[PDB]
């Protein structure tokens, strides 16, 4: 599944 | 600083698994600073974690609209498209991002994944 990148 | 404050509050809520609280924090910050791409990118992430991929997509699109040179916005948009099973568009989004940040590893990986499906 797609990766949800960390928030900034 | 107030915007950063709300963003941090949102990041913390997200860190403890309170996604709805995170969305509320990011949305309040967005009201104060509607041109802040970081807020839309973070809200896109929260919506994706929640499983509302249409809203994750809308926020990823807004991130790209506001800051087209930022590769991560295309990753937000493209990830939402993948969840939405719109892979052709996801692939083109990674490609579009690479026209702005050619050496971005996440976009390169995304493109590679879409080219391997
Ligand atoms: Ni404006
Ligand atoms: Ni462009």
């Amino acid at each position: 599944g797609p990766t949800i990148e960390e928030v900034d | 600083e107030q915007v950063n404050e709300l963003k941090e509050k949102g990041n913390k809520a997200l860190s403890v698994g309170n996604i709805d609280d995170a969305l509320q924090c990011y949305s309040e910050a967005i009201k104060l600073d509607p041109h802040n791409h970081v807020l839309y990118s973070n809200r896109s992430a929260a919506y994706a974690k929640k499983g509302d991929y249409q809203k994750a997509y809308e926020d990823g699109c807004k991130t790209v609209d506001l800051k087209p040179d930022w590769g991560k916005g295309y990753s937000r948009k493209a990830a939402a498209l993948e969840f939405l099973n719109r892979f052709e568009e996801a692939k083109r989004t990674y490609e579009e991002g690479l026209k702005h940040e050619a050496n971005n590893p996440q976009l390169k990986e995304g493109l590679q994944n879409m080219e391997a499906r």
